[PDB]
Formats: structure tokens, C-alpha cells, sequence
RNA sequence: CUCAGUAGCGGCGAGCGAACGGGGAUCAGCCCAUUAAGUUAUGUGUGUUUUAGUGGAACGCUCUGGGAAGUGCGAACGUAGAGGGUGAUAUUCCCGUACACGAAAGGGCACACAUAAUGAUGACGAGUAGGGCGAGGCACGUGAAACCUUGUCUGAAUAUGGGGGGACCAUCCUCCAAGGCUAAAUACUCCUGACUGACCGAUAGUGAACCAGUACCGUGAGGGAAAGGCGAAAAGAACCCCUGUGAGGGGAGUGAAAUAGAUCCUGAAACCGCAUGCAUACAAGCAGUGGGAGCACCUUCGUGGUGUGACUGCGUACCUUUUGUAUAAUGGGUCAGCGACUUAUAUUCAGUAGCGAGGUUAACCGUAUAGGGGAGCCGUAGAGAAAUCGAGUCUUAAUAGGGCG
RNA sequence: CCACAAGUCGAGCAGGUACGAAAGUAGGUCUUAGUGAUCCGGUGGUUCUGUAUGGAAGGGCCAUCGCUCAACGGAUAAAAG
């Protein structure tokens, strides 16, 4: 029972090369180079699925800081005031309101500052 | 082919009901200086230690 | 049922054999379970049985003892319960050999008390232990 | 056991030969053993010693820049020997006598249970003509069949030789694979009695 | 085939390794000078086989199609439904197959007869048996070393005799050396015929599917390749045009198909062009990844699809070997194909199946995976170096004690 | 105590004994170093074995002897640059 390797080997190499579409030079043409490039891409994606949450939280905090300083507070004081006033709205929604509706953010700042007083 | 016994080991070990028995060393010569207690306590057969049983089994497959 | 494509072995009767050196996922890839370097990782790598690295071996630092008897190789031992295989009621060396409880090259036999018998036997020219003789007589037999 | 022939008469068959409970694992082992025993096992390959040439070292050990080589017939090189060259093999297995008999009894009991066995008082043909046997089987509703007879008549043999899916055998020549392969088994009463004496 | 990896041999190391007995295959004895069985040639007569060959059954419509053996419907032969071919897949189209028949001539084997030869220079075994010295063979390495062969030196008795039974002696048992012949069971395949394969399918299988032991290499012995495929049928492209009366092409024509057009089935990857869309000439690094504007085409008009990725956070390949490698430590120019835990026997453990105080046959016979074959092996009892005893036994003066059970 | 092979302490029971009136003490010396496995052979005993049988030779068991094998768990009987 002699077994030839061609069809299965060709299919495997072709699947790797298909996942390597768009890369520069030999990384999309040569199997040895393309195979290393796909594994490293997978590792990078795994790590960046964790990095993404940190980056977006930092962005929300920056936009909230800008809104609070326009309304006369700092980010830390505004967060403290809201926590003392029992408001449980999160930073993503607070940043959305800060960017798109200034009057509602001013009302939230008034609530926080009243709680601080 | 067939497994072959190590005849040197076959001349040294014999099988009991649950193990192997052996003779004791240091009783061949230089006996005057040895005390009577050693002379009479090194006489007779003892059992093969559990650490050497496996090797004895590999060396003597049919006993 | 009962077709050549509807028959299977009992569960647990067959296993796949171990194939070394076929990739990371298999768990026995690369070195194939042999470890890293040394004599045992080479082809035909084991040392001779009884070799202990150079110190005097267990079977050579101990003394030899005894001698081998030749009549013991032709003496035969028979359990009492084995007497039931004998056809007839005469127990002798020839009838034991015919019943195949004794090898054809044994010159004498001994009967020991190991089991039980119910029939009455007559024993001729076969040695008996005290317990075996008591059992044979208690079951109704006799000797010569 | 009491079983009727095709024409309504009664026959008495032993429970041991025709009523034993089915053991699929045992039957599978025996059938696989028979199929393995059918193999021929004739083949060979040439190792690095058997291949022509290759006695001399191709080039010196050091200084050339090549990977070191000892022969042009190494199993790494194209055209070299096979690493593990095969030899003719024997594929037969040992089957215990009692295991074979028990498997045969189980197979016959299952055939009786599934009604693929037909008992016939007498089975004979008058001339070695295929059409006569075909008509007899067609009226018996046994178009595809193994016919087990006590003693094989020449006319029966010659009539059956050319029929597809029809075979004829003696009572002492039945085998576990052929008992299963065919759709129905037509058995004479004398053959059943002899098989009973043989205990399956 | 067992006995048995037993008894033994062995720097008593590594290792080497019987016999007796039992079960099978095949079976057979005959002679030493008037000379046997047998064998080989020659010739004759019977039987068998072989080297060419002859006959050999039975299918039509309909659909798809370049082509029917394929679809649907309904028939026939079968002692023939093995195989091969035919424009795709045929028991009834062809060659054949089951079966029946056949030899001027020639050869092989077997049996009987006849004529030679040979067995057969040999008539009961003397430089022989035995011994001293040195070696060889026996499972047996000088060992307590019997037995066999002999290079050298010697040397009997001769049936009231002689050889052997593992140093040697006695007794018992057994055999008759120093003269011969003899089939079968056993070993093998350069060859010839038939058949078969859970053997290969052109980097495989022979080195060799092809004008291969060739080309080529070497003074020589010797070493030793690569290279299969148009189409069913050449129907292998008349004639016209560009060009050098070239190569190569464009029409026309053949074909089911010419991107089947001659190194011609299919035609993958590395590698090299042309066309379209987007990005790119103020910006520093394993080239991606998470975000993300704009543009182009498509569109079920979007919280859609496809291509591109300005700007931005993070981010020093893979394998091996190492305490530890981005390491300036090893290996890889790339692609495609090939390339490494096997097979036989023995043994131990774990699963699983049968039988169960029992289980199981080996060689072998066998119209042969069946059925026979019980020799043998494992289990059922230990203690002791052993003789011996035996649910006990060894040690000892001991029934005490203790060790193995 | 200890990988193994080895090593160390030991009350008490039986027999024979010495010294004490006796209860008793004694299985070497205050203790911890003064040492060498297996193989091969020698010597004294022995109710074991004894290749047809009776013996014997040889072997076994008990006691004991031969190594500066000191590279001291000791690759050979036998070895420098």
C-alpha cells in the first residue's frame, strides 16, 4: 500500500498561502517565509485583543477630562462626585455624551459638583 | 529466537514461593580474624532484595 | 444484523499503535520519547542486562552454591486430586502416564495430599505420603 | 427446537446447534480470522544491500563542501534502497477449536432467527441444466442462495456453476464467511442432521 | 516437531549449548572370486503425455450523444455471467470461454521382454587394534576427560578371542573393526507452460517499460545514467498573405475538441511580463497586528460587499543546543517530488473473547481455513546443596527458638 | 544504620564450663582505626551425590588457608614510550 503525498501536501501549502494574502514580497509567495508570517500574526492578534480594551478606556477618560475641564472640574473630582451621587453610568457612555451633547454633560457635571458640595 | 539464561546468575539464585533466595558473602576465606557472631550469622540463605528482584528476573527468565 | 458491514469487536479489544516522530500535536514528536542525547537515545542504545556501570555486578559479588541432582529430573510429583483423571481403578505408573498426569520419561512418582477424591483406588508401586495414604484408605481404597 | 420444512412437515433440531445466544465479538473475531487466512502475502523490496552497485564511497569525508555520504544507494538518495524492505509474510491466525465451533453455532442460530434459512425435505435436479435449477429456486423464492447438500450431485454442481449469487456446497464444507454473505441458505434435512452431529 | 535454553562447557566473563526418550515423513536390503540386489546402454512390444489445429449458443426498439456497450421498455442462451477488444460501462458485435473432436512425423515418462556392460583386482580383512610425544574433532577451552582422526616413534590377540557401556577395577548387558554396493522421504532454479497477488505504476518497480550494461568516465580491473502518453481514425493542415523559396505566424480547411498542431492528455509551484483600481518622492528599523479617514467599483442603496491603507498604540524571524540567544552561535537561495521507530522469533504486563480446576495442540495427514493428530507445554505444593520428606520442611543433641511455606 | 552488597547493639532460651559461701558475673580488651567481594585451588571432617550395577575418581555441605588485587566495589593469569 504505497501512499503518495502530493494532493494533501498541496492542499495544506495552498491554505497557508491563501491566509498569507496581502503581505510584502516573499511573505505572500514562499511557503517557508509565509508560514512564519501567519503564526506571528496570530500571536499579535491574541495580544492585541487584550490591548484594545486598555486603549479605548484611555480614550474615553481623555474625552471625559476635556468635558469636565470645560465645565469647571477635573476628571478625578468629577468621578468622585458622581460616585458620591450614586450615578452608575460608565465611561464609554459618558464619553459619548461628552462628544455629542454638551448640555447633558453640563447637567451631569452639575450633579457631581452638587454631590461634592 | 528463544531468550537465553545468564548461566552465571542461574548458578547464584534459586526461586522460592514468592521470590528468590541467595547465599551470603564474606564467608570464603580470611576467617580467623572474624568474630564468632559474624561467622554464624553469615551462614545460610537469605532473600533477594526488592531492588534487585527485577534485574534477577531479566537475567533468569525461566526460574 | 449478520452482514459483513455490521460486525464490530467488543469495546476495549483494539487500540491504535504508537507512531513516533509525527509532529507536535501527537505528543511524541521530534525526539520520540527518548530524551536528549546520551547512550540510550542512540540506535540500539540499551546496555546489557545486569550491567551496573562498572562496579562488580550483583550476580558476581555473590558466591555460587549447590549441585544439581540427576534423579530429581526423573522423579515426578502427583496431586491426589489428579487421580480422578485415571480411567479404571488401578493406579500405577503406566496408568498415570496413560492419563497424562506423568511425563513419559519419568521413572517414579509420588502422590501428595493436595485435593480430594471420591472413588476407591488400588495403588501399585507408587509412593504415598501419610496424608495421601490416609485419604485413599478413607475413601475406600487400598495399596497392593 | 421444532422447525417446519417448506412443505409444512416438522423437524427436530438441537438447541445447542441452532439455539445458542448471539455473540457478536466472537463471530467478528472468527470472520476476521478467515478473511486474513485468505491472503497470499507475496511481495518484496530491495534494501540498501540488495540494490545494484553502491559499494564505493562517493567522495571524501572532508574538504569538498558537500554533506557527507557513504554510498549512492543510501535510502536518502533518489534511486537508493528502501529503508525497511518487506519480505513475504504469512497472515494466518490461530483460532481455538471451541471458539470456531461456538461462532458457527451463533451464526446458524442467527440465521434461524432472521428467517434466512430454509429447510427442504429433498433437493435434486434431473438434468445438468441451468434452467431447471433456476426454476426450482424461483419457486422456492431463493433466487440468491447458498445450497447446502449432504452429497453434491454432478448435475446439481454443473447446473449451479453459471448462476450469479448462487452457490452449492457440501455439509462439511460450509464456512462462516459464506454463511453470512449469501441472502438465503437452502438446507436439506440430511445436511441439517449431519451438521447437528458435527455440532455446528 | 518436542525434550530444552534443560544437562553441561566457559579470563565460570562475554557467550557457546547437547543427548536419552516420545510424536511424524519415507520405508529395503543385498554380496566377497561358479560372484547378489541394483544400475546404465541397445532393440522390440503396450499405456500415457507432448510439439500445429477444428466446431462451438443466444438482442431488438427508444432517449442523450461526435460515437452506445449508458437511459426507459420488452426478449433469448447458459455444462458458456473467465478474460481481451470494439469511437463512453457488452453473456447474446468480434477474438474467445464450458464442452466435444483431432496427428504424416517426432519426443518424454512408465511397464514387460531380450542383448551387452557394470556392480566385482574383491574370497572374513596386521604395520591393523592398542601405546609414548605433538595437534585436530566431539555442546565439552586439559579438565576427574571417556570416544573419534593422525604428523612422529612403536606395536597384539586372533573366537578358550576381541570392542563398548565418559578416569579406573570387578561383575553383568550388548556388539564383531581393520572388504564392498544400495531407492524414498531432503537441498536448489540459468530455464519451459499454466495460473495467482489487501505487490509497483515512469524520482516507483530490475541499473535498464525507450536501440542499456548503451552514452559517458578510467591505462586497466571497474564504475555507470537520463529519456513512456496527438487523435477513435492522420482525417498530420490543399489554397491565400507577411518573411530570406528560412524560422515563426494570420486566415481557409479536418476533427466532438487545434489553448488536441507534431517534446502535441491534464498543465500545479518557484520564476518572468502586459492591463486595470488604489497608495507612494520631509520620512528611519523582523514589514505585522489593534484602530482608522479618504478614494474606485458593485449594490438587495446599508449599521452592505470587494480592492487599497493617509495617520496612529504595540511589536528585535524560525529551528537546534544551552544556566542563558534579536544575538555578531548552528542550519536553510526558492519551489515541486522523495527522505527516518520496521520485520521475525521468545518473554512479561494490561485490555478483550472462549473454556474453566483445568486450558491448549506442534510437526504431520487431509478435494485442505473444516476434520483428525495428546507427543509436549502452562496451572494445580512447598522445604532442603542433596539423599529425602510433604501441609510441612530445613537447621539443631532439642518437639525449644528461628527461616522459608 | 542503609541504593545494593555490607556494618552495629542486643535482653532471653538449651548444653558444657570458670570464679565466688551466695545472690551472681563471663559469647575477649573503656569505645570509636588495625582492612579486601567473587572466581580458582589447598587442608581436616561428613548419615549428601556417585552416568548399567558394587566401589572409586570427581563434585556438594561444615570448618579453615593463599592477594600492597593500596588506582583499596577489586576491567586480563599476563603490558612501556
Amino acid at each position: 500500500a504505497r501512499v503518495k503525498r502530493g494532493v494533501v501536501a498541496h492542499r495544506r501549502h495552498k491554505k497557508i498561502l491563501a491566509r498569507a494574502k496581502g503581505y510584502y514580497g516573499a511573505r505572500s509567495r514562499v511557503y517557508r517565509v509565509a508560514f512564519q508570517a501567519v503564526i506571528k500574526a496570530g500571536q499579535y492578534a491574541y495580544r492585541d485583543r487584550r490591548q484594545k480594551k486598555r486603549q479605548f478606556r484611555a480614550l474615553w477618560i481623555a474625552r471625559i477630562n476635556a468635558g469636565a475641564r470645560q465645565n469647571g472640574l477635573s476628571y478625578s473630582r468629577m468621578i468622585d462626585g458622581l460616585k458620591k451621587a450614586q450615578v452608575i453610568i460608565d465611561r464609554r457612555v459618558l464619553a459619548d455624551i461628552a462628544m455629542h451633547d454638551a448640555v447633558a454633560f453640563a447637567a451631569l457635571a452639575e450633579k457631581a459638583k452638587g454631590a461634592l458640595a | 529466537a528463544k531468550l537465553k539464561t545468564r548461566r552465571g546468575a542461574a548458578k547464584r539464585f534459586k526461586a522460592t514461593a514468592n521470590g528468590f533466595k541467595r547465599k551470603q558473602a564474606f564467608k570464603r576465606h580470611i576467617l580467623t580474624k572474624k568474630s564468632a557472631k559474624r561467622i554464624r550469622q553469615l551462614r545460610g540463605c537469605v532473600m533477594v532484595h526488592v531492588s534487585d528482584v527485577a534485574s534477577v528476573r531479566r537475567m533468569c527468565p525461566y526460574i | 444484523t449478520l452482514r459483513l458491514n455490521e460486525l464490530a469487536p467488543a469495546e476495549g479489544a483494539k487500540r491504535e499503535h504508537r507512531r513516533l516522530g509525527r509532529g507536535i500535536g501527537s505528543g511524541v514528536g521530534k525526539t520520540g520519547g527518548r530524551g536528549i542525547k546520551g547512550q540510550k537515545s542512540r540506535k540500539s542504545g540499551g546496555v546489557r542486562p545486569g550491567f551496573e556501570g562498572g562496579q562488580t555486578a550483583i550476580y558476581r559479588r555473590l558466591p555460587k552454591f549447590g549441585f544439581t541432582s540427576q534423579i530429581a529430573l526423573k522423579t515426578a510429583e502427583v496431586r491426589l486430586s489428579e487421580l480422578s483423571k485415571v480411567e479404571g481403578d488401578i493406579v500405577s505408573l503406566e496408568t498415570l502416564k496413560a492419563a497424562n498426569v506423568v511425563r513419559r520419561d519419568q521413572i517414579r512418582a509420588r502422590i501428595v495430599l493436595s485435593g480430594e477424591i471420591t472413588r476407591a483406588f488400588t495403588v501399585q508401586g507408587v509412593a504415598l505420603t501419610k496424608g495421601a495414604k490416609a485419604a485413599i484408605e478413607a475413601a475406600g481404597g487400598k495399596v497392593e | 427446537m421444532n422447525l417446519k420444512t417448506v412443505s409444512g412437515s416438522a423437524v427436530e433440531l438441537s438447541e445447542v446447534a441452532f439455539g445458542r445466544e448471539f455473540n457478536e465479538a466472537l463471530v467478528h473475531q472468527v470472520v476476521t480470522a478467515y478473511l486474513a487466512g485468505g491472503r497470499q502475502g507475496t511481495r518484496a523490496h530491495k534494501s540498501r544491500a540488495d540494490v545494484s552497485g553502491g559499494g564505493k564511497k562517493p567522495f571524501r569525508q572532508k574538504g569538498t563542501g558537500r554533506a557527507r555520504a557513504g554510498s549512492i544507494r543510501s535510502p536518502i538518495w533518489v534511486g537508493g534502497g528502501k529503508t525497511f524492505a518487506a519480505r513475504p509474510q504469512d497472515w494466518s491466525q490461530k483460532v481455538n477449536r471451541k471458539m470456531y465451533r461456538g461462532a458457527m453455532q451463533c451464526i446458524l442460530a442467527e440465521l434461524v432467527r432472521q428467517d434466512r434459512l430454509v429447510l427442504v425435505e429433498e433437493f435434486a435436479v434431473a438434468a445438468p441444466k441451468t434452467k431447471e435449477l433456476l426454476a426450482k429456486l424461483n419457486d422456492l423464492n431463493a433466487a440468491r442462495a447458498l445450497i447446502v447438500t449432504d452429497a453434491v450431485d454432478e448435475n446439481l454442481y454443473l447446473a449451479a456453476r453459471n448462476l450469479p449469487h448462487v452457490d452449492v456446497v457440501d455439509a462439511t464444507a460450509i464456512d462462516p464467511v459464506s454463511l453470512i454473505a449469501f441472502d438465503k441458505v437452502v438446507m436439506s434435512v440430511a445436511a441439517a442432521k449431519k451438521i447437528e452431529v458435527e455440532l455446528g
